[PDB]
C-alpha cells in the first residue's frame, strides 16, 4: 500500500527468496528422500511415543521417603 | 627431499643473535640502558629492598 | 439484558455505524477508524466491568440470561473462571490490532474494519456460549471473514494462504462435527450443564477423542499439519495476523477445557502418550526449522507452533499446575506474539517492503526504541523470567514432566531451543554489524503509534509476569473441576 | 568434665564437632563472637582447644597399630 | 607524576614486609617444628 | 568534551511538532484510561479466591491440634 | 478458635462432600456436592501451606538444631504432602466404591 | 577523536556523547527521587523484617534504631 523506503534490492537475494518460496513445487519421491521422510515422520515419533507408552505411570516422586521407591510399576 | 633448500635443523641452528645483520641500527634500541638485562630486573620486586632494611630494624 | 450479550452486540453497532454514516452525512476514511477504534474500547470497558463483578470461586456459570424460549438452536452465554481470561484477551487485543494497521490499510477501509468488528463478535461468542454445538457454530463462523480478509488485504501469496486456512480448518472441523453430533445423539443435547454430567462408554470416548483431537491438532497447529499457519499468518495483514496468532490459535486450547477433559476423561488419560509424542516431536521440529527460516514473519509465526505444543502438553497433564500454566502460556503467548508480528510485519515490513532477514542488520544504530522493545519481546519469546511467558512455560512443563517424565524432558529442551532462535533473530536484525548496506535510505525510529502498541504489549507480559496472581486467582477454583483422579485416603469420605 | 548435650545443643555448636572435646569448643566460640573472630585475640585458649584436638587425634591413630597388624598391613580405607 | 612510583613501592614494600613478619611468627608452625600449643 | 543530547522523538524535526493521527484520544483516554480506572477499582473488589476461604478453615483445623495456638481457649 | 467471618458463611458448603444419595437430576444438589468435594480438597492442601509456614519459621529459628527440634512439623507436612492434592470431583461423580 | 553519528536519532540512554547543559540540575532531581523511594523501601523493610534472635544490648547493631520487630522488644524488656 503506502510507499516504503528505498532499498538496494539485491537480485541474487531476491531470487534466493523466490526459490525458497517456490521450492515446494519441485519436490520428488526419490530414494534418499523417502528415507528422510520416513525417518523423521514415522520412526522418530514412533520411538518417542513408544518410550512414553512404556514409562507411563512408572515413576512418582511426590513424597517418597527413604524406604519407598520412585518406581510404582 | 625438499627441492627447496630449507632444512629445519639448519633453521634451528640459525636461531641466535646474528653476528652481522642489515638491521642492528634500528633494532639495537631494544637492548639498551632502559632495557638492559640489569635495569629491566632492577625493580622486578619493587618494595623488596626497603622492606628488608625495615624488617631487620624491627628484629633488632 | 446480560452483559454477555452487550459484548456481542457492541461490535455490530460499529458495523452498522460504519456502513451508514455515508448516508447520514464523501466521508473521510479517518472517521471509520475512529468509530472502529472506539467500538473495541467500549467492548473492553464492559469486559473489565464483567471481570470486576466476576466471582473467582463459583461453580455455576455467571452473567447468564433467562430465555424460556426453547428453539432447536438457541444461543446461551455464560462465563466461568476458564473462559473469562480468554474473553479479556480478545477485548484487550482488538483495539491494538486496529491501531497496528491504522496507516497500512489504504483501500477497502470499511471492508477491513467491518470484518475485524465481525471477527470480534464471532471470536468472543466462542468463549461465551454454553453449548458444544454453539461452540462449533462460532469456531467455524470465522472462516468466511478470514478468507476475505486475507485475499482483500494480503501479500503476494494471499490466494494460496486464504485457500490453505479455510480448507484445513473446514476439514479438521468436519471431524470435530462428527464427534459433537455423536454426543448429541447419546445425551440428547450439548448444553454444558447437561452434557458435563454424562459419562460416555470408554470405547465411545476413544472414537470421540479422535476427530475432536484430529480437529484440534490441525488448529493447534501440531507439526506436519502446520503448513496453513506459515502461509496464512505471513500473508495476512498485520491486524488479521495479530488476531490469528493471539486469539484464533487459543480457541482449541480453550476447547480442550470444554470438549475433551470434562467428558472424555479415560480416553485423554490413555491416549496421552500419543499427544505427548506429537507435542514433543512438534517442539523439536518446530524449533529446528525456525532456526533456518529466512522470512522474519515466517520465523515469528512458526515459533508459535513451538509454544502451542508446550501448552498443548500442559493441558493433557491432568495436573492443576500444568492446566493453569497452559492457560497462562496461551495468554502470555498472545501478548508476545502480537508484539513480534508488529515488530516484523509492521515495523520492518512497512519500512522496507521485504520480509527477508538477509536485508536487515544493525538496526540498533538507527532505531534505539525498536531494539529496546524488540529485545524484551524476544526475551518473552525465549521464556525469560519477569515475563508471563516464563510462568506459563514453567508451570505447564512441570505438569508435562510430572505426567510423563520423558515427554516433559524432551519438551523441556525448548528452554534451549526457543532461546536459540529468538536471540539468533535478534542479533541478526538489531545487532551483528553497523547498519545493513542494502538500506540506501536511512530509516526513522518507532513512531508514537508504534511505541504505544508495543509498550502496552510488553507491559501486560511483564506486570502479569511479576504478579501472575491476577490471572491465577480466578483460575484456581474452576480448573479444579477438570482434573481426573482421586487419592486413596481423600475420596469417598463418610 | 565432658559437656552433656543439654548445654551443648543450647550452645549451638556444629554437628561435626559434637564430641568429647567440645567442652573447650564452647568457650572458643565465645571469643570469636566477642572478639569478632580476629585471629590474634584468644590465641591462648584457642591453643588449648587445638591441643585437645591433637590428643584425641593421637588416640585415634594409635588404635590401628593393632588394627593394621590384625589385617596384616592391608588397605583399611 | 612521581606519586605513582611511591604507591608502587609502598604496596611492594608493604607486601614483602608482611611475608617476613608473617614468617617470623607463623613460620615455625607450618615447618613441623613447633605445634601452636 | 561531550555533546548535547539530540534526536527527533517520534521522527518530528525541531522545526515542526507531532501531528495527531486520530488514534491518540481513544487509545490514551479510552483504552489506557479505562485500564487505570479498572486498576484502582480492582483494589476494592472483594476477595473471592478459594485459598483465602480455605486458609480460614485450614487455620481452624490446625488450631484444633498442637499447631497454631488459637487466640481463644474456648 | 477464630470465628468464621461473613466470607466464610456465603461459600461454606451446606452439604457433606459426597456423591452418595444424590440425584444427578437435581442440578443444584449435584453442583453443591461438586462444590463440597472441591472445598475439602482445597482445605487439606492449604493445611499444607500453613504447616509449611511454621516449619519455615522453625528452621530459621533453630539453625543447627533444626533436625531435632522441628520434626513435629516435618511429619505433619509430610503427611499432608502425601495425602492432600486437588484432584477434582469428576472421578467420584462417575464411579462408586464400596 | 569523536565518532560521527546521526543527529536525528533519539535515544533514551542519551545517544553518542550526550551530556545535557542541565545535567547537574536533573541529576539532583533524580537523586531526590531515588532517595525518596529508597526511604519508602526502608520504611517498609523496617516494619516487615522478621527475626527470631534478639541482638545483645552491648553489641553494634544499627538495625536496632529503625526495625520495629526488635525496637518494641527493647522497650518491652525495659519493664521489670
Ligand atoms: C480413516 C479412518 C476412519 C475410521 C472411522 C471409524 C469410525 C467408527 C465408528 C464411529 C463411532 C463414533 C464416531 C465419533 C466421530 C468420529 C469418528 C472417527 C473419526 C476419525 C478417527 C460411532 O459412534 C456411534 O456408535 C454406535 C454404535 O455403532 C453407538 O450408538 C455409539 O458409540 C455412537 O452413537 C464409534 O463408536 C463405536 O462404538 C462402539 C461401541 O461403543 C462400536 O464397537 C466397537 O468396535 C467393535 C468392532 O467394530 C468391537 O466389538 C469393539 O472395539 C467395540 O465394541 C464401534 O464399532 C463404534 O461404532
Ligand atoms: C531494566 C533496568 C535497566 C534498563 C536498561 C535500559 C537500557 C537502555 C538502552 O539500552 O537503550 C537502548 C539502546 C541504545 O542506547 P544508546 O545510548 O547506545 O543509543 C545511542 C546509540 N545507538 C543508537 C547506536 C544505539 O539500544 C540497544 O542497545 C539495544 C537494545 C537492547 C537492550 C535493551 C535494554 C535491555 C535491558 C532490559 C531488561 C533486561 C533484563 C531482563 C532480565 C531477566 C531476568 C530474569
Ligand atoms: C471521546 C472523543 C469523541 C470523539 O472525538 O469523536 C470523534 C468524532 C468527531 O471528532 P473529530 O473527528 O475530531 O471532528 C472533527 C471535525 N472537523 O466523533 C464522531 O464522529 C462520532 C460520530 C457518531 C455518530 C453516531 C452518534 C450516535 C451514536
Ligand atoms: C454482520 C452482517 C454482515 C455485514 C457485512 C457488511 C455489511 C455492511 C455494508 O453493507 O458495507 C457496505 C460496503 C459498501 O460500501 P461502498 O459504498 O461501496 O464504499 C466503499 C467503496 N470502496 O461494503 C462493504 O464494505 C462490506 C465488506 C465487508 C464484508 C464483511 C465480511 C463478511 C464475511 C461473511
Ligand atoms: C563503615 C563502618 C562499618 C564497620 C562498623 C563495624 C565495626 O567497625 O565494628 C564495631 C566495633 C565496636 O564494637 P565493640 O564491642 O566496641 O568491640 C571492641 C570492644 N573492645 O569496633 C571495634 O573496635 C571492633 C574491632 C573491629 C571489628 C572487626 C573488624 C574486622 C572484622 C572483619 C571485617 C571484614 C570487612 C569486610
Amino acid at each position: 500500500g503506502l510507499q516504503h523506503y528505498k532499498i538496494a534490492m539485491d537480485p541474487a537475494l531476491v531470487r534466493l527468496g523466490s526459490m525458497i518460496s517456490n521450492r515446494y513445487k519441485y519436490f520428488r519421491w526419490t530414494k534418499r528422500t523417502a528415507l528422510v521422510s520416513f525417518m523423521y515422520v514415522v520412526v522418530v515419533p514412533s520411538t518417542i511415543g513408544y518410550l512414553a507408552y512404556k514409562t507411563d505411570g512408572l515413576w512418582d516422586l511426590r513424597a517418597k521417603r527413604r524406604g519407598d521407591l520412585i518406581s510404582e510399576r | 627431499p625438499n627441492i627447496t633448500g630449507f632444512d629445519m635443523r639448519e633453521f634451528l641452528r640459525h636461531t641466535k643473535t646474528p653476528t652481522y645483520d642489515p638491521w642492528e641500527r634500528h633494532e639495537a634500541w631494544r637492548y639498551t640502558g632502559r632495557f638492559s638485562r640489569f635495569n629491566r630486573f632492577k625493580g622486578a620486586l619493587p618494595g623488596f629492598g626497603i622492606a628488608t632494611v625495615a624488617f631487620t630494624a624491627y628484629c633488632v | 439484558m446480560s452483559l454477555l450479550y452487550v459484548l456481542l452486540i457492541i461490535p455490530i453497532i460499529g458495523i452498522f455505524l460504519i456502513s451508514t454514516i455515508d448516508s447520514f452525512y464523501f466521508f473521510n476514511v479517518s472517521y471509520y477508524k475512529k468509530i472502529a477504534l472506539i467500538t473495541t474500547i467500549l467492548n473492553l470497558i464492559v469486559s473489565l466491568i464483567i471481570y470486576i463483578l466476576f466471582d473467582f470461586s463459583n461453580n455455576q456459570f455467571q452473567f447468564i440470561q433467562e430465555n424460556l424460549d426453547l428453539s432447536f438452536y438457541d444461543i446461551y452465554l455464560g462465563v466461568d473462571g476458564v473462559s473469562i481470561y480468554f474473553v479479556l484477551l480478545t477485548t484487550i487485543i482488538m483495539p491494538i490490532a486496529l491501531v497496528s494497521n491504522w496507516n497500512s490499510i489504504t483501500n477497502n477501509i470499511k471492508s477491513y474494519l467491518i470484518i475485524m468488528l465481525l471477527l470480534e463478535t464471532l471470536l468472543l461468542a466462542v468463549f461465551l456460549v454454553l453449548d458444544v454445538l454453539l461452540f462449533y457454530i462460532f469456531f467455524e463462523s470465522i472462516l468466511p471473514p478470514l478468507f476475505i480478509l486475507i485475499g482483500l488485504f494480503g501479500s503476494s501469496n494471499k490466494v494460496r494462504a486464504s485457500f490453505y486456512i479455510f480448507l484445513y480448518t473446514l476439514l479438521g472441523s468436519l471431524f470435530l462435527l462428527l464427534s459433537i453430533l455423536t454426543m448429541s445423539s447419546i445425551v440428547g443435547t450439548t448444553y454444558f450443564d447437561v452434557l458435563l454430567k454424562s459419562s460416555f462408554e470408554y470405547t465411545t470416548q476413544l472414537f470421540l477423542f479422535f476427530g475432536i483431537f484430529i480437529a484440534f491438532a490441525v488448529k493447534t497447529p501440531v507439526w506436519g499439519l502446520n503448513s496453513w499457519l506459515l502461509r496464512a499468518h505471513v500473508e495476512s495483514p498485520l491486524g488479521g495476523s495479530i488476531v490469528l496468532a493471539a486469539i484464533v490459535l487459543k480457541l482449541s486450547l480453550y476447547g480442550v477445557f470444554r470438549l475433551i477433559l470434562p467428558i472424555l476423561p479415560q480416553a485423554s488419560l490413555n491416549l496421552t502418550y500419543i499427544v505427548y509424542a506429537i507435542g514433543a516431536i512438534t517442539v523439536l521440529y518446530a524449533s529446528f526449522s525456525t532456526l533456518r527460516t529466512v522470512d522474519v514473519k515466517e520465523l515469528i509465526a512458526y515459533s508459535s507452533v513451538a509454544h502451542a505444543a508446550i501448552y498443548l502438553m500442559g493441558v493433557f497433564s491432568n495436573t492443576i499446575q500444568g492446566l493453569e500454566g497452559a492457560i497462562l502460556l496461551g495468554l502470555a503467548h498472545g501478548f508476545v506474539s502480537s508484539g513480534l508480528f508488529i515488530c516484523a510485519g509492521g515495523i520492518l515490513y512497512d519500512r522496507t517492503g521485504t520480509r527477508l532477514i538477509y536485508f536487515f542488520r544493525g538496526l540498533t544504530q538507527i532505531m534505539p526504541l525498536f531494539s529496546l522493545f524488540f529485545f524484551i519481546l524476544c526475551l518473552g519469546n525465549a521464556g525469560t523470567p519477569l515475563t508471563l511467558n516464563f510462568v506459563g512455560e514453567f508451570m505447564s512443563l512441570y505438569g508435562t514432566l510430572e505426567r510423563l517424565p520423558i515427554a516433559g524432558m524432551l519438551a523441556s529442551t525448548s528452554i534451549i531451543f526457543s532461546a536459540a532462535y529468538s536471540i539468533y533473530m535478534y542479533n541478526r536484525i538489531a545487532f551483528g554489524g553497523s547498519v545493513s548496506l542494502y538500506f540506501i535510505d536511512c530509516f526513522r525510529d518507532l513512531t508514537k503509534r508504534e511505541f504505544f502498541i508495543l509498550f502496552t504489549l510488553v507491559s501486560f507480559t511483564v506486570i502479569l509476569g511479576i504478579y501472575p496472581s491476577f490471572v491465577l486467582d480466578g483460575l484456581h477454583y474452576n480448573i479444579s473441576s477438570v482434573v481426573y483422579g482421586i487419592e486413596p485416603n481423600a475420596s469417598y469420605l463418610t | 568434665r565432658r559437656a552433656t548435650r543439654e548445654e551443648m545443643r543450647d550452645a549451638k555448636v556444629p554437628l561435626a564437632y559434637r564430641d568429647s572435646c567440645a567442652h573447650l569448643l564452647i568457650p572458643l566460640n565465645r571469643c570469636r563472637y566477642e572478639t569478632y573472630y580476629l585471629p590474634w585475640k584468644c590465641e591462648d585458649e584457642r591453643h588449648s582447644y587445638e591441643k585437645c584436638q591433637y590428643l584425641e587425634f593421637k588416640k585415634r591413630v594409635q588404635k590401628m597399630e593393632e588394627l593394621r597388624e590384625a589385617k596384616g598391613g592391608a588397605r583399611s580405607n | 607524576s612521581r606519586v605513582h612510583r611511591f604507591l608502587a613501592t609502598g604496596l611492594g614494600a608493604s607486601m614483602w614486609f608482611w611475608i617476613f613478619y608473617r614468617a617470623k611468627k607463623d613460620g615455625p608452625v607450618l615447618l613441623g617444628w613447633k605445634h601452636p600449643w | 568534551q561531550y555533546d548535547p543530547p539530540t534526536g527527533w522523538l517520534w521522527g518530528v524535526r525541531p522545526g515542526e511538532k507531532y501531528q495527531n493521527e486520530g488514534w491518540e484520544g481513544p487509545f490514551f483516554y479510552g483504552f489506557w484510561g479505562s485500564l487505570i480506572v479498572f486498576a484502582i477499582a480492582y483494589a476494592y473488589k472483594p476477595d473471592t479466591s478459594i485459598q483465602t476461604w480455605a486458609l480460614e478453615e485450614a487455620r481452624r483445623r490446625l488450631e484444633a491440634e498442637g499447631i497454631l495456638e488459637d487466640p481463644n481457649p474456648t | 478458635p477464630t470465628p468464621e467471618s461473613e466470607a466464610f458463611l456465603a461459600k461454606k458448603p451446606q452439604v457433606p462432600p459426597t456423591f452418595d444419595g444424590v440425584d444427578y437430576e437435581d442440578n443444584k444438589r449435584l453442583k453443591q456436592a461438586q462444590d463440597a468435594i472441591i472445598r475439602e480438597q482445597w482445605v487439606q492442601v492449604m493445611m499444607g501451606r500453613l504447616v509449611r509456614e511454621e516449619l519455615s519459621k522453625c528452621y530459621y529459628r533453630e539453625g543447627v538444631n533444626h533436625l531435632e527440634k522441628c520434626g513435629k512439623l516435618r511429619e505433619r507436612y509430610l503427611q499432608l504432602l502425601a495425602n492432600a492434592k486437588v484432584k477434582g470431583y469428576l472421578f467420584e461423580q462417575q464411579n462408586y466404591w464400596s | 577523536p569523536k565518532i560521527p553519528y546521526p543527529k536525528h536519532v533519539w535515544s533514551p540512554a542519551g545517544g553518542w556523547y550526550a551530556q545535557p547543559a542541565n545535567w547537574k540540575q536533573n541529576t539532583a532531581i533524580f537523586g531526590l527521587v531515588i532517595f525518596g523511594i529508597t526511604a519508602m523501601v526502608w520504611k517498609y523493610s523496617a516494619e516487615h523484617e522478621v527475626r527470631h534472635k534478639m541482638p545483645e544490648p552491648d553489641r553494634f547493631y544499627p538495625s536496632r534504631y529503625w526495625v520495629k520487630q526488635i525496637k518494641d522488644y527493647e522497650r518491652a524488656q525495659k519493664e521489670k
